């Protein structure tokens, strides 16, 4: 069940097929799926405590001893030193969510963990995993259609930023800057609205410079309609 | 953690490789001693792992001193030992014959012939070999001592003792003749037990003789006893002549002051009673396999009796056979018939720096000793081996009075007979038949090679001679390398030796041809 | 998850591993089957050499660490113990059954169906053998026993010499026949002593019309030949008498010490005289004899043998009519030996066999015994000759006990394969496939026989199958059931006419045992191997 | 003939029944076998086919030479006989052209 | 054996010959086939292989799995080689070739164990394979109408069948439509380098798009790039191979002056050379400037001042695709920038795609190239999507070459097995057994399909055999309904050349494996 196959032939003469076959490992069939589901469940259960306004940060320490206290799911999984391949798949999923959207990088991991956890008990009852995947795809289509149905539209005009401010506040609610919550949402909305092509076109993040400097207070963070240069 | 259906140290080899390896191993064993055959053979030096030196040209000794790893070589060694034990001669011949038959069998195995066919052909060949050997034999009058001496000579012309031919022949013949014994309607010779060979380094080989009695490396227990008795009456014993503890636990308890002295006096009285019982038969010599007490020695010297102690059981049996005595264990049951009368002289004399006891004038002795005097221990060991071969040949002739021409004449005659017989089979096994028949030519070929003459010319001439009608006794002269009639040269061999050699060689070839798998390395699992 | 300190294999992996192990064991001995089989040479890593063809011996000498291979090895051992022949065939059949059953399982056939099919096929094969493929030995006579012995000794070192060895085996077996209660003639093989001594060729092997002892007389003074022997068998040592553990000698008056010491040996002297006063000539004892009693026997001119093996002594006593006497004590409390307790023989000698000596008890009375002295070229040859001779003796015993024999040379397997292939179509839906695969597996024996001869195995087996199909289809061609394989010419041949017979019990027991082993191994689907 | 899988010292597969290729990919160490291989390669260079013939004929000649040496003939006589027979064979060969 | 004081071959040489080594070779082939056994069919499962460096490759492609496996068995390497051969010549069926070869060897293993001469087996395989290929060519369905709608539908169905075994099988209709469109708009040689495959992390599979033009990633813009307009409505594209930056005039050039006016003149001359190149580019009327060589900051600012767009260090393949789509010519010199050598596209735009910026050239009416932009959640996700799309593209190209289709799902092989059994029932009988074994081996694919789907393979095989015997050429395994169906009517279509090449390669591999009798393995050199 492990290490692959080992017979050394029925005639006693050596029977070697793959280089270093005695040093390699092999998992097959249902127990491989169970191991993968267990690893993904572990990752998702680790991440799920940092979900929502009452989420708790994770204190990440890299190989050099530098400390990164953070709540972002993609950052946490990126700095996590994993060796399991399914954990790497979880990390890549978080990175994908961060790149495409930028928010919800923790919800994807919890959702994937829940889906695999349910698929475990489905597999225990003798359902082919491809059937589970097909059912998941069907239900995902239904859920996406329902989201489109129950969705609501907001105005993205520059003369009324209240819905935009509310959305930014909701995004920031789970972060440590919730003390300066409204100011942070205000500056983020103004920054995006200032540098953007109004015909629903792209927003060039290269035109937004995020600069940090120690000292002062967190409330001193401000949006500057210009450039702050590190020179004199 | 490998699966390991078989053990890790188990190795398997199979196929043509196994057969080729077995046949090559047999050929190598043959080549070791190929040159040690014939009158012109050369001796070999064998270094004993214990530090000794064995210098010989006997085939069995050479093969016995060699350690080998290939199991086919072990089989060949066992074949040599079997031939030596069964008849005592023809060891080199049987080894060479087995090697040659295995070679000619490999010839067919290389082609698409199954080994069973070769084995069946070999067995048919062996049957015809036996038939022809019995056919070409001649009878022998065992009464004629000259013919027996000639046979022993022909046996020992190829050994280092051949320089002293008449002496060795007479020694062997006399020893066998006076060890021959018959009782209760059963006849026996028993060269192994009686007819002891005792070698004393020094002197000259011409002084070697077989005594009409036995000789042991023993001396009188007390110097006052006579060392030269004319017509002794010998009494043999096993039990010690000394006070001994009983079998059961026999603790004593002494409370009276005079019991200790009494007990010691009873010990002395017991010794005196045993000695008196022995003396009652009026003997002159007392031999014991165990100790003799000093007080017993005194009591025996009081009666003028020579006493020898701590004699080996084999030596004591030999003495009993020689002097017509019977070993007894309880002196109180000693009878007149047990007293050994028949020894005509007993003499203890010094040889070199050591005493030797001689009982050497027995009338009609059924046991004997052979006193070998020579240059050193190795020379005497080789002389003993040659004389053992001579005695074995003499015994074989005495049991079976058939003779067979030597010098390779019998080999060529049998080969020609089998070749002529093979012309009528017209089957598929005729070829192995003819091959194993012509494999017998390795004996005359080896004789010619050792002699140094041209092999091809002499074998061609010999085959042409044997193609005639009355030429079964034509062989190869071992010295001049010429074709001579063996009824003129006089070299003859016992039929038993030839039969045993042929049988053993053919059967070895059959046994080794039968194997095609080798597995090794497994545990003993005793 | 499990946290078991060991390795685990599950599913197709363990099944294929077991099949591989069984196939390796079968391939080890597959080359030593049939008349064109060849022996092997085993080296025991200390120089010991064993040359053999017997499957059981090869499998016992080999050290094996895979338990399925161990199952096959013990299968061979069981077949040897219960039958004595067919030890290689049962192993090969079991391995082929396992191979084909595993193929069926890999085809998603449930192993329970395969096991049920195998059970049905084995039952039907035994029934068909008993109903159609048996030949009674009543209408054949001694020729049947001779042919069975010759067939058994084929593929052995004594195969070519069957014309002589079969006569020897049959005479030895018939010489020990005894009838018990219920009037059942039973033949106690292993009562034939087999002695090995190198020397002359195989033709000089001797069949003793009596018993042969691997012992010599204890003293050179005793005679080595007695004409009218009166054998006395004893089970107690004849030595100086020593008191038991609970008895201790304590001396207060010294005058009694000499009497004590004298009586210590006078007791044994009196026992010897009591035994000898009845006219005894030969005395055999399992215990030892010291020099004093040896001289007592010497003076009387009587042969005395010590350290005789207990089984040899029992056989000698039974054959000669003597009685084992562990002690001399009658029911009157006295110590006596009566002449009625003595066996008799027509001659007892000490012959010389290749520089050694052994005692021959020739022509015992009140029962006939037998022993065989095997003469070979060396020790290995004699050992293999003994093994082959034992196989032949067991085969003759089976034939004489159960008077049914079956044609050899693969005839039974071919007939069974045809019959089972036809019969499977009337049973089940998947056990049908199992029975078909059982029938196909039964054909490994003729295939191996043909292959060992370097013959065209495919065409020869096809011709055999065609002959047996014609026999089973045409009611008037039933005489073709006996067509087997003639390996000398590589052609089908009427083996019953050719005299290639063998006991029915061999095939029946081999089939049953192979089915059991295949069912046992096929049941496994998971292996846990704890670390030592 | 049956193809042979030959793996040289560099894990380069050579499945072929060409005698010259098999010899080239075999690490022959014995000097006499080396000379036989060199003769085979010379035949391959000169003609292009017949290398296996070269090995078979040379091997048969050498085994029969060993037989002749064993029965008694000297090396020189065997060599002279082989040379004479080779000359006779070369003389005969043109007459066998079909 | 014996030590042989001077040994023939080098010490350590391993030799194996006879039946046992052939049986071992067959067993090794079985082991290799087992590695890709479960990857076959719509119910097939992927395999994950990790190299020594730690990178993980997740694939359903048989050739990829075999390549990632580091096989060193001499006989087992033949199956990897035939998988590569099938991938190269056809592009699909790399699992079928290995399964068929292993099944051939397994079927003939019992006969090999009986000592049957391998030449007979080889001849039987050759005869059976020739007959099977002829039958495939004979019964393959082709339509001699050259109807555009029918041809498009056939290509779409073949692409869907080639796609309904991979992780993108849920969007198989979508991706089949894309692949068919791309191959049809390829011009005449169907060069694979003319179909760009861009993988961008993030986004659903349905977010993947096919560009009717060319698209490539942003290439290391310099300062002043963000001032260039990022959308044009009818740009003219200048495809250049020119380094537009101040630099040494030549590597071995060396300037010698002895006067300050000459120094200033040399400096102004370098500047004037650069500005002359830039003015020549600008006066051509082009608005988008693409170069294979670096474009400096000075040139970037110069183009920004003119409302122009520049992008240096464009990969060569991307410039070739841009040339084939917009329709210009790559110029190593700017001295003759005429309207002939200028590309033209309807719309150029730079847009963000999942944290990356891409340049889009759309609206090309006579484009001979495409650009697949694939979205997904992981690097291996996009890699396997690309592999599946490559399989589909190769199938569509081959179907473009010849529209000869055979129904899949094991129907073609069941028909071939029936035909071969019928043929074998009418020959002497030594070859009959081997041809029957070949026909039985041709049943591995439907059996493997049923086994992977979790069916009962025996019942489906019996039903298929009965159906083919009583009539019906295109009845195969119906995975969804756990039954059999007319797979031709279910649009389970396969180009005939796929099965033809599969049978040819499997037969050749089996013949080569059987033909070998001895394996010789020389000792390693420089083990280090
Ligand atoms: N004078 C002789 N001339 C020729 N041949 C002889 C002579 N004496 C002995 N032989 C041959 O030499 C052989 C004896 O060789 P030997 O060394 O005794 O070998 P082994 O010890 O094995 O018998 C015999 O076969 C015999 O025929
Ligand atoms: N003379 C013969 N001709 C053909 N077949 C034979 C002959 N003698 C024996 N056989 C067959 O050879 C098979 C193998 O026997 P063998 O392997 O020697 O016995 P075991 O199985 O006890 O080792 C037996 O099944 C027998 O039927
Ligand atoms: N819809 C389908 N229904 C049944 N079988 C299918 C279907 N689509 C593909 N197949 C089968 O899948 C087999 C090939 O498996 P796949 O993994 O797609 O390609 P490859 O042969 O390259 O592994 C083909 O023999 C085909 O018959
Ligand atoms: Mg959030
Ligand atoms: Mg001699
Ligand atoms: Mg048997
Ligand atoms: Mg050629
Ligand atoms: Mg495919």
């Amino acid at each position: 069940a492990s290490m692959g196959t080992l017979a050394f032939d029925e005639y006693g003469r050596p029977f070697l097929i793959i280089k270093d076959q005695d040093r390699k490992s092999r998992l097959m069939g249902l127990e491989a799926l169970k191991s993968h589901i267990m690893a993904a469940k572990a990752v998702a259960n680790t991440m799920r405590t940092s979900l929502g306004p009452n989420g708790l940060d994770k204190m990440m320490v890299d190989k050099d001893g530098d400390v990164t206290v953070t709540n972002d799911g993609a950052t946490i999984l990126s700095m996590m030193d994993v060796d399991h391949q399914i954990a790497k798949l979880m990390v890549e999923l978080s990175k994908s969510q961060d790149d495409e959207i930028g928010d919800g990088t923790t919800g994807v991991v919890v959702l994937a963990g829940a889906l695999l956890e349910e698929a475990e008990q489905l597999l225990d009852r003798g359902i082919h995993p491809i059937r589970i995947a097909d059912g998941y795809e069907q239900a995902a289509r239904v859920a996406i259609e329902h989201l489109d149905k129950i969705s609501d539209s907001v105005l993205v005009d520059i003369k009324d930023t209240e819905p935009l401010i509310q959305t930014a506040k909701t995004t920031l609610g789970s972060k440590v800057v919730n003390s300066c919550h409204r100011q942070m949402a205000e500056i983020a909305v103004n920054a995006v609205l200032t540098v953007a092509d109004m015909e629903r076109r792209d927003v060039d993040f290269e035109l937004i410079k995020v600069e940090g400097k120690v000292g002062g207070r967190l409330e001193d963070t401000k949006l500057i309609k210009g450039v702050i240069v590190d020179k004199d | 953690r490998p699966v390991l259906v078989l053990s890790q140290n188990t190795k398997r080899e199979s196929g043509r490789k196994v057969q080729s390896g077995n046949i090559n191993a047999a050929k190598t064993i043959a080549d070791i001693i190929r040159t040690c055959l014939g009158p012109k053979s050369m001796m070999k030096m064998l270094l004993d792992p214990m530090g000794g030196i064995v210098m010989t040209n006997d085939g069995n000794a050479i093969l016995r001193e060699i350690q080998v790893q290939h199991p086919a070589a072990k089989s060949m060694i066992e074949i040599s030992r079997t031939q030596d034990e069964e008849v005592g001669d023809g060891t080199t011949s049987v080894i060479i014959l087995a090697g040659e038959m295995l070679s000619v069998a490999e010839h067919f195995l290389e082609q698409q012939m199954h080994p069973t066919v070769v084995i069946s052909a070999y067995r048919k060949a062996l049957d015809d070999m036996i038939s022809t050997l019995k056919k070409i034999s001649i009878p022998v009058d065992i009464s004629d001592s000259d013919m027996m001496l000639n046979i022993i000579n022909s046996s020992i012309t190829t050994k280092a003792i051949s320089r002293w031919s008449s002496l060795a022949c007479n020694i062997a013949l006399d020893a066998v003749k006076m060890v021959q014994f018959e009782e209760n309607g059963r006849k026996e010779i028993d060269i192994k037990k009686y007819a002891r060979v005792e070698k004393i380094p020094g002197g000259i080989i011409e002084d070697s003789c077989v005594l009409r009695g036995v000789m042991i490396n023993k001396d009188v227990t007390h110097p006052r006893m006579r060392r030269y008795i004319k017509n002794p009456r010998i009494v043999l014993l096993d039990s010690s002549l000394e006070y001994k503890k009983g079998e059961s636990q026999t603790d004593i308890e002494i409370t009276r002051e005079e019991d200790f002295t009494r007990i010691l006096q009873m010990e002395e009285e017991y010794i005196q009673q045993l000695c008196e019982d022995i003396i009652q038969l009026k003997p002159d010599v007392v031999i014991t396999e165990k100790g003799i007490s000093d007080l017993a020695q005194h009591y025996l010297m009081r009666a003028n009796i020579t006493a020898i102690r701590r004699v080996r059981k084999t030596d004591n049996n030999r003495i009993a056979r020689a002097c017509g005595a019977r070993i007894v264990s309880r002196p109180e049951e000693l009878r007149e018939d047990d007293v050994g009368t028949g020894a005509g002289l007993l003499e203890i004399k010094k040889i070199g720096d050591e005493y030797f006891t001689f009982i050497t004038d027995c009338k009609d002795p059924k046991a004997c000793t052979i006193l070998l005097r020579g240059a050193s221990k190795e020379i005497l060991s080789e002389v003993e081996r040659n004389l053992q071969d001579a005695m074995q040949v003499c015994r074989n002739v005495l049991l079976d009075p058939q003779l067979v021409p030597g010098g390779g004449a019998s080999e060529m005659a049998v080969a020609h007979a089998l070749t002529e017989k093979s012309k009528a089979m017209t089957g598929v096994e005729q070829w192995p038949y003819r091959a194993v028949a012509q494999a017998l030519e390795v004996i005359p070929r080896t004789l010619i090679q050792n002699c140094g003459a041209s092999t091809i010319r002499l074998l061609t001439s010999l085959r042409a001679k044997h193609t005639q009608e009355n030429c079964e006794t034509w062989g190869v002269n071992g010295e001049t390398g010429t074709l001579v009639d063996m009824k003129e040269l006089g070299i003859w061999e016992p039929l038993a030796v030839k039969l045993q050699t042929y049988k053993t060689a053919v059967e070895t070839a059959v046994l080794l041809l039968r194997i095609d798998d080798i597995v090794s390395g497994h545990k003993k699992k005793g | 998850p499990l946290s078991v300190f060991g390795d685990r294999s599950t599913g197709e992996t363990i099944r294929s591993q077991n099949v591989m192990a069984a196939a390796s064991i079968a391939n080890i001995v597959k080359s030593s089957l049939g008349p064109v089989g060849l022996d092997k040479m085993l080296v025991d890593d200390i120089g010991d050499v064993t040359i053999t063809n017997d499957g059981a011996t090869i499998l016992k000498l080999l050290e094996v660490e895979h338990p399925a291979a161990k199952v096959l090895c013990e299968l061979a051992d069981l077949q040897d113990k219960e039958v004595g022949d067919g030890t290689t065939s049962v192993v090969i059949i079991a391995a082929e059954l396992l191979k084909n059953a595993d193929e069926l399982v890999k085809q998603k056939i449930h192993p329970t169906s395969v096991i049920s099919g195998y059970r049905l096929a084995c039952k039907e094969a035994v029934r068909y053998i008993n109903e159609n493929l048996i030949v009674n030995t009543d209408e054949l006579g001694r020729d049947c026993l001779i042919n069975a012995a010759k067939t058994s000794m084929s593929s052995k070192i004594i195969g070519i010499n069957g014309d002589f060895f079969a006569n020897m085996v049959v005479d030895a077996v018939l010489a020990i026949k005894y009838t018990d209660i219920r009037g059942q003639p039973r033949y106690p093989v292993n009562s034939v002593n087999i002695l090995k001594a190198h020397g002359r060729s195989q033709m000089e092997s001797m069949l003793i019309s009596g018993y042969a002892l691997n012992c010599v007389v204890g003293s050179q003074g005793m005679p080595k030949r007695i004409v009218n022997a009166k054998i006395a068998c004893l089970d107690f040592s004849l030595q100086k008498t020593k008191m038991k553990l609970g008895v201790q000698v304590v001396i207060t008056d010294p005058e009694k010490l000499d009497q004590i010491r004298q009586r210590e040996s006078d007791i044994t002297k009196e026992r010897i005289q009591k035994i000898l006063a009845t006219g005894a000539n030969v005395i055999l004892t399992t215990g030892g004899i010291d020099d004093m009693c040896l001289k007592y026997f010497v003076e009387a001119g009587a042969m005395a043998v010590r350290r005789v093996l207990k089984r040899d002594l029992k056989r000698i006593a039974k054959a000669s009519g003597a009685t084992i006497l562990s002690t001399l004590a009658n029911l009157e409390g006295e110590e006596t030996f009566e002449a009625a307790m003595l066996g008799q023989a027509e001659e007892v000698v000490q012959e010389r066999i290749c520089d050694d000596e052994l005692i021959l008890i020739k022509n015992t009375k009140a029962r006939t015994s037998a022993s065989i002295i095997l003469r070979g070229a060396n020790d290995f040859m004699c050992d293999e000759m003994e093994r082959s001779l034992h196989d032949a003796l067991c085969v003759v015993k089976r034939v004489l006990e159960s008077k049914s024999v079956v044609p050899g040379g693969g005839a039974v397997e071919a007939a069974l394969s045809i019959y089972l292939e036809n019969y499977a179509t009337s049973m089940g839906s998947r056990e049908q496939l199992a029975i078909a695969e059982f029938a196909r597996s039964l054909l490994v024996i003729p295939n191996t026989l043909a292959v060992n001869a370097a013959q065209d195995s495919t065409d020869l087996v096809a011709k055999l199958r065609a002959f047996h199909n014609e026999a089973q289809v045409n009611p008037e061609r039933k005489n073709l059931k006996w067509i087997g394989l003639d390996l000398s010419n590589g052609k089908p041949r009427d083996n019953k006419q050719a005299g290639v017979f063998e006991p029915t019990i061999v095939k029946v027991k081999s089939l049953k045992f192979a089915t059991e082993a295949a069912i046992t191994i096929l049941r496994i689907d998971d292996l846990i191997k704890l670390h030592p | 003939g049956m193809n042979k899988m030959v793996i040289n010292h560099l894990e380069k597969l050579f499945v072929t029944n060409d005698a010259a290729t098999i010899l080239r990919e075999l690490e022959v160490q014995h000097p006499a076998a080396k000379m036989i291989v060199m003769a085979s390669h010379m035949q391959e260079q000169e003609v292009g086919d017949g290398t296996n013939f070269v090995l078979v004929f040379a091997g048969a000649l050498l085994e029969l030479a060993e037989e002749l040496l064993r029965i008694g003939l000297s090396v020189s006589e065997v060599i002279e006989g082989y040379e004479i027979a080779c000359r006779k064979a070369h003389e005969i060969l043109p007459n066998l052209v079909c | 054996m014996m030590p042989t004081p001077v040994i023939l071959l080098k010490e350590g040489t391993d030799s194996s010959q006879g039946i046992p080594q052939l049986v071992s070779n067959i067993s090794a082939c079985q082991v290799i086939a087992e590695a890709v056994r479960t990857t076959l069919g719509p119910r097939g499962m992927d395999k994950l292989i990790v190299d020594g460096r730690g990178k993980a490759t997740i694939s359903n492609d048989g050739a990829t799995i075999l390549k990632l496996l580091d096989v060193v068995h001499p006989a087992a390497k033949t199956l990897v080689d035939i998988a590569k051969s099938q991938d190269a010549e056809v592009g699909d069926g790399t699992t079928s070739v290995t399964l068929l070869a292993a099944e051939f060897l397994k079927q003939v293993k019992p006969y090999v164990e009986e000592g049957l001469h391998p030449q007979i087996i080889i001849r039987a395989f050759r005869t059976a394979t020739q007959l099977a290929v002829n039958k495939i060519k004979e019964i393959a369905v082709t339509v001699k109408k050259a109807d555009k709608v029918e041809q498009r539908k056939l290509l779409e169905k073949c692409a869907m069948t080639a796609l309904s075994s991979k992780l993108i099988s849920q969007q198989k209709a979508f991706f089949a439509k894309m692949v068919v469109d791309a191959v049809m708009m390829l011009d005449d040689l169907l060069q694979l380098k003319m179909i760009g495959i861009k993988k961008v992390q993030g986004g659903a599979l349905e977010d993947s798009q096919l560009v009717a033009g060319v698209a490539f990633k942003k290439t290391f813009s310099y300062a002043g790039f963000e001032m260039q307009p990022k959308k044009y409505h009818n740009p003219k594209i200048a495809l250049l191979n020119v380094e537009l930056e101040l630099k040494a005039e030549k590597d071995n050039a060396e300037i010698r002056v002895h006067t300050v006016e000459d120094y200033q003149a040399i400096v102004d001359a370098e500047w004037n050379i650069l500005y002359d190149k830039l003015e020549k580019i600008h006066h051509s009327g082009a608005k988008v400037v693409l170069s294979k060589l670096p474009i400096g900051d000075v040139a970037t600012q110069y183009f920004a001042d003119r409302d122009m767009f520049c992008a240096g260090r464009v990969p060569e393949e991307d410039l070739k695709r841009t040339m084939m789509a917009c329709g210009g010519s790559i110029q190593t010199s700017v001295n003759a920038l005429s309207a002939d050598v200028l590309g033209r596209c309807q719309v150029f735009e730079e847009t963000q795609i999942g944290g990356e910026r891409y340049n889009f050239f759309t609206g090309c009416p006579k484009a001979k190239t495409c650009t697949f932009i694939l979205r997904g959640g992981a690097e291996q996700f996009m890699e396997e999507t690309e592999r599946s799309l490559h399989d589909a593209i190769m199938i569509v190209r081959r179907a473009i070459k010849n529209d000869s289709v055979v129904a899949g799902g094991g129907a073609i092989e069941m028909e071939l097995s029936k035909y071969l059994r019928d043929y074998s029932r009418t020959i002497p009988g030594k070859q009959q057994l081997l041809i029957g074994a070949y026909a039985k081996a041709l049943e591995i694919i439907p059996r493997q399909l049923c086994d992977n789907a979790g069916f009962d393979a025996t019942n489906i095989l019996n039903k298929l055999r009965a159906r083919h015997a009583q009539g019906g050429t295109w009845y195969g395994v119906d995975i969804n309904n756990e039954d059999i169906a007319d797979n031709f009517e279910a649009f389970v279509w396969e180009p005939a050349m796929v099965r033809i090449n599969a049978l040819t390669a499997a037969s050749e591999a089996a013949c080569l494996i059987v033909s070998v009798d001895e394996t010789i393995k020389n000792p390693r050199s420089t083990v280090d």
